[PDB]
């Protein structure tokens, strides 16, 4: 259904950008693992996922508003 | 634990900021005070003698008044726990929709809620409680435009028998071919204004939303 | 669909009309028949003298009427509603 | 659009005659009487004008302005918004020369059946009246088509000549 | 187009409504001319007293006219509708 | 007395023909004239008959042309001087209103203007052309309404004296039915076009609003 | 107390001005006014004779008027502090609008306070002034609508009585199908204007609602 | 340079017999062209106005014409209406009906657009 | 097969979530509803006395209960072999059209697809699952906007019996100028709402649809 | 007086701009004693101000316009 | 109530742009204790909340005026 | 035949895009005979492609808003 699959979407890009928050909080606590180049990957990605969210929910929104602004 | 970041949440919050004054007070709690009033203003014999931004107004106010009890319900039950981020968005919308949720099933037709169910083809609910919100919508909002209607009946018989009995009185004596329309006007509006019509209608709905 | 069935509707729709109509009208037509027989043997009236009679009559009549009026009424639209997705086909 | 008014105007005016003047009492809501005969000739009149020209004519007004009035400080000349207004004027002048034949032949229906009240003063006109009326002008509409047909061409070059001749005039009426 | 063709298309509009109404007309008249005769010869009536026979008389005329009325809307705005790619040529 | 910035004179430029409909036309120069017509199709027995399109339309030619010694007047002294810009841009408008106001003391009755002053508690203070704008306008208007009606009913008695008249003789003659506005219609538009009284009407017009 | 920003105290200032429409005029100021304009234009017995646009700028005038000792309250005990700032917007606000709430407990009904107090179900509240804002408003304009209803009546009533007085004479001199309605409003017409029944009807309006 | 003539020419060649010659000649006359026997590559200042005003006049006169039935309902209806002594019932709730019942009932549809594309092809 | 790049399966997913919600919603699943709603609102004798948002709102979960089947459907045989990455885009549209277009033209007519075809030139297909969706979609257009009218003058018919039947008593009765609508529409909506026409109607509409 | 305070304001709001403008002129031929910051600044708040009157112009409008466009 | 809420979050707002202020007044002043690293992050969640404000007041009035010219 | 050319440009520009990404690929595991400078021209050269496409994509869209949400 609609909800499930827009909970869905928004859990797992919460659960993504969670991953990077914790990942790069763990490189600036100083404990060894992290290269540098894994964190800014994860953040560009998460912004990617953060900037398609929005855009969905833009064209969703006016979508709605131009079906229900109709004259009947 | 699992939870949503502020960014999502916000997102979140603004989108509900569209659908919420729009529909979610739409279709939920006014339509047929709305609807009432419109009937009331046919039935007065003259487009708009109320206008119609005051008419809104007070069913804003009078919707406002009628849902304080859910609403202190609501914000005790999940805006406290969320103003001090002892819960999360995710099981707080569902923790604060479930007294709405509750107050909808009350005000529902059973007939519509069984129609809806086998249409939707979902028939393992166990008790009447546990039925979605996806189906128990639209049988609100067919149970409420029925009730609005079988108030709007009501309050269009008066008017009717005022305007019979002035037209038969009137044409009785050989004034027949003559509209007794404008002459029904000044009486219904005295009858109106001297019962109270406004202020004891809005007590009326107030105790039939209380049921 | 063919216009036979437009017919055969107004046909099914308008019978409906004559019979809920007929014990209001039935009343007042012979109530006025009524008077004007009644009216003879120093027929002097002032105009009519013969609608007042008509009220009572047909007035009565929808009391005694009553649900049957409505009864049909009821099932009438229920049948059409009902036949909504048979009168596509 | 007073072509079309006086046009409108001796539509309407038939359909008054006989059954669709009931609006004489208090204002109503929707007319009940409007599109009876009105559209039928509110409609109709512009077609005429697309039998010549719809919008050629009206264009080449507009060029010739160009050449008498070529856009400048000059002042609009007064006493000519009078004469514009006071052609209508024609608006129930020509209504009723293309009512000359209904409006005398419906009359003279309702004069004979008067006549016999003093045979029957229950001859109860709200019962044959209408029928009867109804019958005889909607049959005198369509054997009287042929004589609107040059009839809508009068109002369009009258209008036309005052429309030239105030646009012509102005310039050197400075 | 020329103005033949404007004013012949005003002629099937009148003579349609002057076929079909007719019918329906006439019964109206009829029926009030036998109550007229009847509001003679001890004419002792309220206003017109025709006015539910009337309803009636039309309401069977309904019947009796049905399809081939509906029928003469149907074939006209056939022919109109056949003629449109050749009004404008 | 200083000019103003130009982004600032363009902005209440556009903002004052905003208002044009409003506070220039419907009160100040044809309200009279649109009763006049409103009323003229009632008078006529023909209801909705001549079409509200082309009657607005027939009115604003009459009002513009009998306004047209104000508008010439503002012209002359006012575009000339302003296009030679020795004439402030708010030295303009208050010089352009103030000729106006004495044209509206003209077509203002008598005793109105007290009722305002009294009601504004201005007071009565003195002169009759230094009167603000606050009592002119609202005073105007309840003067136009006044004027109208008065030049309205001098129209409809003639056209009811002929109806009356026309339905005597049909009690006279066995017309005891009897249908009086269907025979009376065509009769009243016949002398109404004969006499042809738009001229006399417009003419009418012209004289009683200057007096 | 301290004061809000700029940039919070501008986006109220500009906020507040789409609610002006509605809060400002709607509900508070004039709709007894435009209530009893249009049902004394449905009584005369041609609607939109006088434009509604006329119709509102009278209202608007006559409504700017009667506001007049409240406009100069609120204008000097909010703008005289405000202006070099010597205490917050927000406090001035409040400080502003109390007398505006004065002005209302006169105009309103005292027996329909008591009726919305009992219905918000809000706690016995001793004194007549510590009434919340958000009681008053909404009897306040169903106390408007009945006494708008109850004037409109009033002047129904004269209307009433010339059309019977006039349709009884008309079908007792002979004939009984003569259309009173286009009979009887030439002679109202004339009777309005003789009587000069917009000044009067003006001041006592104006009278009514300021008192 | 001259892709955009060879793909302008086939539109132009289908919008001339749409064009009518009267719209055309007064356009000339107007803007000072050369009229000649034969047309001849009508300029685009030209043929573009002639084209708009065709298209509106013939727009009108097959709209009339669709009108013209529904009229004929409200005509009858309204006649019907008035004989029986109803003159003050409404007809537009009683019209509306039938002129619905008429439009699905004689296909319009259907019929309407391919008389429409028929026109426009020939 | 070749696959596109996420770079432009991104965009072509976007660009298609523009016209996905506006016209396969308007002229595929609800169009005969929105119609007959409207139709019905007509029908009963007061225009826009249900809240056209609120209509939109219950026509809207009416026509996602009436196609869950078929979306149910595509839902699975599109995203379940492109979540497991099974499919490419360019065969999963096909995939996911494929039993649309069924469902479509299940109920779509037969001479508006032959006009359609012959007008497109398009070769005999001996086979009728071979409509392309360039040919598919006007005529189940067409037959949607057909099958609606029907349906709504036969919603119509009732309403239009009770008009006539009450106009016919009233005037037999003796009373000729009272309007019928005023009197009947109480009527009207008391026979709706106890024949229970909106959730009758909707269950009629979901079974014609169905079948 | 909404008149008065209206002209009021305007005349404000013309005059500060019309100073901004001057001083702006003054520093763009080289006079002593202006500075760059200090005209930039003046430069902003004029536009700022001239913002903020059209804004409460067109609410106001929309207000007038929303008012008087019923039915009465 | 709607209005003790609103007018709680302006104050909230308020506070916070006001507190911006005085700590970048403190910083400007050459009082010890400040690092530039802190006074830039309160001015942007000044800003953010500022937005946010503005946005919640664009969707509520747009709501307002929407359900207001309705029939 | 407009569905058909959308899909045959949309092809076009994948097929770049693949090319692209494929090449350096072969790149950057060590395969000889891929130069840098030929790889980084044909990626910006995709590059540009995907730009105008995107750009002609947000041009028709418009037009079709602007040509669908007006009122007949």
């Amino acid at each position: 259904s609609f909800a499930g699959q827009l909970h869905a979407a928004l859990d797992r890009i919460s659960d993504r950008q969670a991953a990077a928050r914790v990942q790069a909080e763990k490189f600036t606590l100083g404990e060894p693992g992290i290269a540098l180049n894994d964190v800014m990957a994860d953040m560009q990605k998460a912004s990617v996922s953060m900037q398609m969210g929005i855009q969905v929910r833009n064209k969703l929104v006016a979508a709605y508003q131009e079906v229900m602004s109709m004259q009947v | 634990g699992q939870s949503w970041s502020l960014s999502v949440q916000t997102l979140v919050f603004i989108t509900s900021l569209t659908f919420l004054p729009a529909i979610l007070l739409m279709m939920t709690s006014f339509t047929r005070i709305i609807i009432v009033f419109g009937l009331l203003r046919n039935a007065l014999g003259t487009p708009s003698a109320p206008p119609n931004q005051v008419l809104l107004g007070l069913a804003l106010f009078l919707t406002f008044f009628i849902m304080s009890p859910v609403i202190d319900k609501i914000y005790v039950d999940a805006y406290q726990p969320f103003s001090e981020q002892k819960i999360s968005m995710q099981e707080a919308l569902d923790k604060g929709a479930q007294p709405l949720r509750a107050f909808m099933l009350r005000q529902t037709r059973e007939a519509d809620l069984a129609l809806f169910a086998r249409l939707a083809n979902s028939g393992p609910l166990q008790g009447p409680e546990a039925v979605p919100m996806r189906i128990l919508l639209p049988a609100y909002v067919t149970s409420e435009l029925k009730t609005a209607f079988q108030i709007g009946f009501t309050i269009f018989i008066p008017f009717l028998i005022i305007d019979l009995v002035i037209a038969s009185v009137l044409m009785a004596l050989g004034m027949m071919m003559v509209p007794p329309a404008t002459i029904a006007l000044p009486f219904k509006l005295m009858l109106f204004v001297l019962v109270d019509g406004w202020q004891l209608l809005m007590g009326s709905l107030a105790q039939s939303f209380y049921s | 669909m063919t216009p036979e069935s437009v017919m055969m509707m107004g046909t099914e729709a308008m019978k409906v009309a004559l019979a809920l109509a007929a014990p209001l009208l039935l009343v007042a037509l012979i109530t006025g028949l009524i008077i004007s027989i009644l009216q003879a043997a120093t027929q002097i009236n002032e105009m009519t003298l013969s609608f007042i009679p008509k009220i009572v009559a047909v007035f009565i009549a929808i009391i005694v009427a009553g649900p049957w009026m409505l009864n049909l009424l009821l099932d009438y639209v229920r049948t059409l509603f009902s036949n909504l997705p048979y009168i596509i086909g | 659009q007073f072509a079309f008014a006086a046009v409108r105007t001796a539509g309407e005016f038939i359909g008054l005659q006989m059954g669709l003047s009931f609006a004489t009492f208090v204002d109503p809501g929707s007319h009940l009487n409007m599109p009876v005969l009105a559209r039928i000739m509110d409609m109709l009149a512009m077609l005429l004008f697309l039998t010549f020209n719809g919008h050629l004519w009206l264009i080449s007004l507009l060029v010739d302005t160009f050449h008498t009035l070529p856009i400048g400080s000059n002042p609009v000349n007064s006493n000519a918004f009078m004469a514009l207004a006071r052609a209508g004027g024609l608006i129930f002048l020509n209504g009723l020369m293309l009512a000359l034949p209904v409006i005398t032949l419906l009359l003279t229906l309702n004069l004979a059946l008067g006549l016999l009240n003093r045979m029957a003063p229950q001859l109860s006109i709200f019962v044959i009246g209408f029928p009867l009326t109804l019958t005889v002008g909607i049959m005198l509409m369509a054997a009287l088509m042929p004589l609107i047909a040059p009839f809508c061409e009068h109002l369009f070059s009258e209008i036309f000549n005052l429309l030239a001749d105030i646009v012509s005039e102005m310039p050197i009426n400075n």
